[PDB]
């Protein structure tokens, strides 16, 4: 009984392209509800104006020129 | 024997060497060399110090580092690009 | 059994010497060509282009022209 | 609503950015009274509650400009 | 409930300079009110339908897992969850 | 006063007295052949002691005239890049010594001489500042060892091997010494310090760089001339491999640092990209074809190509990072390289074979060697608190700063290291036992233990302090960071 | 004091893993216990003191790694974000 | 100890139950006890004082 | 097994359990003990505070270093 | 559990796998532990007493001390 020459590396219900073809699908799913996300446009939809803080937005405080 | 203390080294372009053709007094090279390395190395010792300032100012103040340290963050970032041997921003000595 | 040596096994040895001496196993295939041609002789120029091309870019940058790496 | 808490006080006690908000007078106290009862959630509670009633005072003041401004857009736009 | 105010407080001091939030993209003041009362439920009536169903699935059920025995795609659709969602098997062959 | 010339004359001593020694008095050898290779390495780190780091003049310069003119002489001196390889190769002969201590009866006076010569042969290359000197005991070297490989070998593969690499170096040394000749015909003279400030016409820069590589990429081997130091590393006994990968794969790496990276700046900056092209493939192919290899010393033997290749990384980055960084790999690599060798020496002296698959479960047979083979398995892996890392780190932000997309593909080299560098321990140690194969153990001795101990803490000290270190250089890697640039 | 937090479980790991054989299975568990209880109470201390008390500390050892400006100091900075940590993960270890 | 059919379930000590009965009637309390606090607030009812 | 009580191993092998622990771990604590109070020293020594604490804390009654660095105009 | 004596009465193995000596004697040293130990307490004493004693020459203290006193002069 000879050792094979690649012997140093040594789900069977599916196959490596059946399988990735269900990760594809998975992923997609991802994919698709992001693009839902997109077509919602909630920036649009935001009930309150930017907040706007003091003082030229605390130019000041924040590093800006003085 | 060398004697006790800190190194001694003369502060002063050696005389005789001309950019035009460095490679005419060979000795008068290698001291340039040498003392172009020394002040490259002072001005790094330079912009640590800053950077030791700035870290201080950030830990001290706090919150407020924003306005505090400003003064002290654009002169450590202006002494960090003529730094040395870095990026591409190579300082014209 | 008195020795620290190992009992080597045929099939190990054998397959450990054929491992070793694969030197004279080529028959210059066409799978050996086209492997030995594109991943031993595309890949570096892809690589060095790759190189080349980012110092190139490093020097538009900074406005300095493109230097001779030549 | 007008400015109390002026830049020099809101540094010395050390408000975080983005908590200098219009309501920062109601919060240095409430920040010294929590410090002193080690944080707990039921000590400081008529310090915490008005500077709380500021915060919710604000937010009512900023969701009603913006149903205004969202009921011009609107009138504009139907109203062609 | 002893850290809540310590640490998600409005205004609180406890993280001092550890943390930095800038003033534009703070938004916990308005986390608290500026939304409907069903958002601040969604999660416990979302957990009580979980259990629900748990319940339903596990201490008093008919064990419809004949639809697991007749159906091919209900037996892939379990295997998909169950296999980490076919990554190490894929991973696996395409990577390693 | 400690000068150069102490330093090179006690394996001179060391081996003329054991030359007209009696084989029969076979402990006298051994005890004066320890003794003398302890002396030097004394002698070395007090060279050290006195090393003034803040000149980058040449130190403990000493001169002997070899032609009648003094056109060409013998110029020794150090300096802050090639004192450490000084103190490196004159602390690796007594391990090597060390090593075959129990079976010395067999190879006699005969093996300690050769040692004793190898090491008079390699302190001499690092403290040469003369052109063709740095040659002459450059290519010196072949002779002890070739008889190491052939007298000395495993099985008869012994003479292909010899053959191999002695054609090789031959090959690389003609075509460096006809650029050396070419050198000393339009300059005048060899001296290093007179080469490095003569004016080289741009056109004559590319031919002679590139005669200078040929030698010097077969001892740092890059790419296509990779294929001699596998046989010839494992047909060598286990002090062999030591000297082979300890010092031997040093010479091109210092040779391009002391002759290549300065005496041609210009054509050094021109050569950068196809510098980084070689060594950024041959970190990605050679790490990966470590993974399949079956023979345990074939395996460590490509963990140094890898690493020796991201060291030239490191030089031709040319900044503080990248230089000084790469020196700290070298000697990190130098301690790191050769201890694996040591402990897979210690299996094959117990259990003569060297195949993966023989070896398992040696965690609950072997349990101090199992400790000290995982610590020198974290080194080879690049682990912070180990010598490894920092200089993997420094060149690593040494390149970065000149070429971004070189740093991102040396850095998969510590992913494909680290892959192997377990997977291998994971192998030999951990695992059940084959008591069909081997059944009979015993855990390292007194000699192992101890020889091991200086490089527990050697790799330690400068993983966790190479502050020591980094700070006798930066004088000396500064100065020769910029050459022809003025500004 | 604040070296003590994080050199306590390396002395007990040193300890318990280089002379376990004079230990046995008793000792060497309460030399980590014991070391990594003492580690939890003085990290405690700790949040008592920098998180409540507002006053961070700052400590420095020796320079690691020195080149002309690639400084990374042995340093460690106990701010109100490290101490929250301390008090989790050595408490943690302690129970387990 | 009780074997009902050769298998035998050993019964816990009284520690086990009484420390388990514990702590679930303490978390029982606690949850009806904050309920009875801020249960309104989360409901929405009433603000702590806001409005 | 038989053999593994012939093997020499730094954590003590499988099972072990010296005859007199209890006197190895009495000795163990205090050379822990001995080897901490270096470190405590130490620590005392390179630490700094920036900041007044709001209520006395107890390291102000080893540690020195409170408020020193409110100078930081003039740091190295 | 916590209470009881142990059974191993010594570390199970010799320490280097060597037998302990015979009774009232001692471990014989072999011919290259004296030489050993005697470099390695030589090198442990030259590098503690001898990198802590030189002077800190270095580029990195001269610099420092002269940047140091060249930024106060710019004020
Ligand atoms: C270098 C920086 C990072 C340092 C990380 C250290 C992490 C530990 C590294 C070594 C762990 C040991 C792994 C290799 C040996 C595998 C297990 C082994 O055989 O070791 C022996 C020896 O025991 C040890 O594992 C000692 C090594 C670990 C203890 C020393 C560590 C000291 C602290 C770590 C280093 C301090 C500084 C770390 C920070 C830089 C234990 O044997 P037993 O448990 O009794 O079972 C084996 C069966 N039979 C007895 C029959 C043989
Ligand atoms: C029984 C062992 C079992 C296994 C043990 C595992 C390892 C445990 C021991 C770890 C290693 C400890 C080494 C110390 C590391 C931390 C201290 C760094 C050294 C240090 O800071 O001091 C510097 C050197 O002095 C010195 O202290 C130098 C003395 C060090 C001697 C080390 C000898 C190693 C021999 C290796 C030979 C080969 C060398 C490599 C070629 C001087 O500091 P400074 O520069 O700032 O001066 C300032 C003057 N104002």
């Amino acid at each position: 009984k000879p050792l094979s020459v690649n012997d140093e590396l040594m789900a069977d219900t599916v196959g490596k392209y059946e399988a990735l073809a269900w990760l594809s699908g998975g992923l997609g799913f991802f994919v698709g509800l992001g693009l839902l996300a997109v077509l919602n446009d909630k920036a649009s939809k935001v009930p309150f104006t930017p907040r706007v803080y003091p003082y030229d937005n605390l130019r000041v405080e924040l590093g800006g020129e003085p | 024997g060398r004697k006790k203390g800190l190194p001694e080294f003369e502060e002063s372009a050696p005389d005789g060497f001309d950019p035009e053709n460095p490679y005419k007094d060979p000795v008068a090279m290698v001291e340039m060399r040498e003392h172009i390395v020394r002040e490259k190395w002072i001005q790094i010792e330079k912009a640590k110090i800053l950077r030791e300032k700035v870290k201080w100012c950030y830990r001290v103040e706090g919150v407020n580092h924003y306005q505090k340290c400003r003064h002290l963050v654009q002169q450590y970032l202006d002494s960090t690009r003529g730094v040395g041997w870095g990026k591409d921003h190579r300082p014209i000595s | 059994g008195g020795g620290m040596e190992t009992n080597k096994n045929k099939f190990i040895e054998d397959w450990g010497s054929a491992r070793e001496n694969l030197e004279h196993n080529f028959r210059w295939t066409r799978r050996n060509f086209a492997l030995i041609g594109i991943f031993g002789i595309a890949l570096p120029i892809i690589v060095y282009k790759g190189i080349v091309k980012d110092f190139h870019m490093q020097d538009e940058d900074a406005g300095r022209p493109h230097r001779k790496f030549l | 609503k007008k400015m109390i808490a002026t830049q020099e006080e809101m540094s010395a006690a050390k408000i975080a950015l983005g908590s200098r908000d219009m309501c920062a007078h109601l919060l240095i106290p409430l920040n010294k009274c929590r410090q002193a009862e080690f944080y707990l959630p039921w000590k400081c509670e008529d310090e915490r509650h008005v500077y709380e009633k500021c915060e919710y005072e604000l937010v009512m003041e900023r969701m009603l400009a913006m149903k205004k401004i969202r009921e011009e857009e609107a009138l504009a736009k139907q109203n062609k | 409930y002893l850290a809540k105010d310590m640490m998600i407080g409005l205004g609180t001091n406890f993280w001092a300079n550890s943390l930095l939030v800038l003033p534009k993209n703070e938004i916990l003041a308005e986390s608290e009110f500026a939304a409907p009362t069903i958002i601040k439920l969604i999660p416990i009536l979302f957990s009580t339908l979980g259990a629900f169903v748990a319940y339903n699935v596990n201490l008093v059920a008919d064990q419809f897992q004949r639809a697991f025995q007749t159906s091919t795609f209900c037996n892939r659709l379990y295997s998909f969850f169950n296999k980490r969602w076919f990554f190490d098997q894929v991973l696996n062959d395409f990577l390693v | 006063y400690f000068n150069l010339s102490g330093l090179i004359l006690c394996p001179v001593l060391g081996s003329i007295i054991l030359l007209f020694i009696p084989n029969s008095r076979i402990r006298l050898i051994r005890l004066i052949g320890l003794c003398a290779s302890l002396i030097t390495f004394l002698y070395s780190l007090v060279l050290w002691i006195q090393f003034d780091s803040s000149t980058a003049k040449f130190q403990f310069v000493e001169s002997l005239r070899w032609l009648p003119y003094e056109n060409i002489n013998f110029y020794l001196g150090i300096d802050g890049i090639s004192l450490f390889f000084v103190i490196l190769t004159t602390f690796l002969i007594p391990i090597c010594i060390l090593v075959g201590w129990s079976g010395m009866r067999s190879y006699g006076k005969e093996y300690i001489i050769a040692f004793l010569i190898c090491e008079f042969l390699m302190i001499a290359v690092f403290c040469m500042l003369d052109l063709l000197l740095f040659y002459v005991f450059f290519e010196s070297v072949l002779i002890p060892m070739f008889i190491i490989i052939g007298v000395w070998g495993s099985r008869q593969r012994k003479i292909k091997a010899a053959y191999q690499f002695f054609l090789y170096t031959l090959l690389g040394s003609l075509f460096m010494l006809l650029a050396i000749l070419l050198i000393l015909f339009q300059t005048g003279t060899t001296d290093l310090q007179i080469l490095l400030t003569t004016e080289f016409s741009e056109r004559r820069q590319i031919f002679l760089w590139i005669a200078f590589f040929a030698s010097f990429a077969v001892k740092v081997p890059m790419v296509p001339v990779h294929i001699w130091l596998p046989e010839a590393h494992v047909e060598a006994p286990t002090a062999g491999s030591v000297i082979l990968a300890g010092i031997l794969l040093k010479f091109g790496t210092y040779g391009f640092l002391r002759f290549s990276i300065p005496m041609f700046p210009e054509a050094t900056l021109c050569f950068t990209p196809f510098i980084y092209t070689l060594s950024a493939i041959a970190i990605i192919y050679t790490s990966l074809t470590t993974l399949r290899q079956i023979d345990l010393k074939k395996i460590i033997a490509y963990s140094s190509v890898a690493h020796m290749n991201l060291v030239t990384i490191g030089m031709f980055s040319l900044n503080i990072q990248g230089i000084g960084g790469s020196i700290l790999l070298m000697l990190s690599h130098g301690l790191v390289s050769s201890a694996l060798f040591l402990c897979v020496g210690v299996l094959y002296d117990r259990h003569k074979t060297r195949l993966v698959r023989y070896y398992g479960g040696l965690v609950s047979t072997m349990p101090n060697f199992s400790t000290i083979f995982f610590f020198f398995t974290l080194a080879n892996m690049s682990l912070p608190g180990t010598s490894s890392f920092i200089g993997e780190f420094l060149i690593l932000v040494g390149a970065f700063q000149r070429n971004s997309l070189v740093a991102t593909l040396a850095a998969l080299g510590m992913i494909l290291g680290a892959a192997y560098s377990l997977w291998l321990y994971n192998r030999v140690v951990s695992g059940n036992l084959k008591p069909d194969f081997l059944h009979k153990f015993s855990d390292l001795n007194g000699r192992e233990v101890f020889i091991f101990i200086p490089f527990l803490v050697g790799l330690v000290w400068m993983g966790v302090y190479p502050k020591v270190f980094l700070d006798c250089m930066h004088t000396s890697v500064s100065n020769l960071v910029q050459h022809g640039k003025f500004h | 004091m604040y070296l003590l937090i994080v050199f306590l479980p390396l002395l007990g790991s040193s300890v318990a893993g280089f002379f376990g054989r004079f230990l046995g299975s008793e000792g060497s568990a309460i030399m980590t216990t014991t070391c990594v209880s003492f580690s939890s109470i003085l990290s405690l201390i700790a949040f008592y003191e920098v998180a409540l008390g507002a006053s961070a500390c700052y400590l420095r050892i020796a320079p690691w790694i020195s080149s002309e400006m690639f400084d990374a100091s042995w340093g460690f900075l106990f701010d109100s974000l490290t101490v929250v940590m301390l008090i989790v993960v050595t408490f943690i270890s302690s129970l387990v | 100890g009780i074997t009902y059919k050769g298998v035998t379930v050993h019964t816990p000590k009284t520690w086990h139950t009484v420390t388990g009965k514990g702590l679930c009637a303490v978390m029982w309390f606690w949850i009806l006890y904050r309920a009875k606090q801020d249960g309104p607030v989360v409901m929405g009812w009433r603000h702590p004082w806001d409005g | 097994g038989d053999f593994r009580a012939k093997v020499w191993s730094m954590t003590g092998g499988p099972n072990c359990r010296p005859k007199h622990w209890r006197r190895n771990t009495a000795i163990a604590m205090f050379g822990v003990f001995l080897v901490c109070i270096p470190i405590a020293k130490l620590s005392a020594k390179l630490e700094q505070r920036p900041h007044m604490p709001v209520r006395p804390i107890p390291s102000q009654i080893w540690c020195k270093n409170f408020g020193t660095k409110d100078d930081y105009e003039k740091e190295h | 559990r916590w209470a009881t004596p142990g059974h191993e009465e010594r570390p199970k193995g010799y320490f280097m796998n060597r037998t302990p000596p015979a009774p009232g004697q001692s471990r014989k040293w072999e011919d290259w532990e004296l030489p050993c130990y005697i470099t390695s307490f030589l090198t442990i004493v030259i590098l503690g007493v001898g990198l802590n004693a030189k002077p800190d020459l270095s580029i990195e203290t001269w610099a420092h001390q002269k940047a140091l006193e060249r930024l106060e002069m710019e004020k």
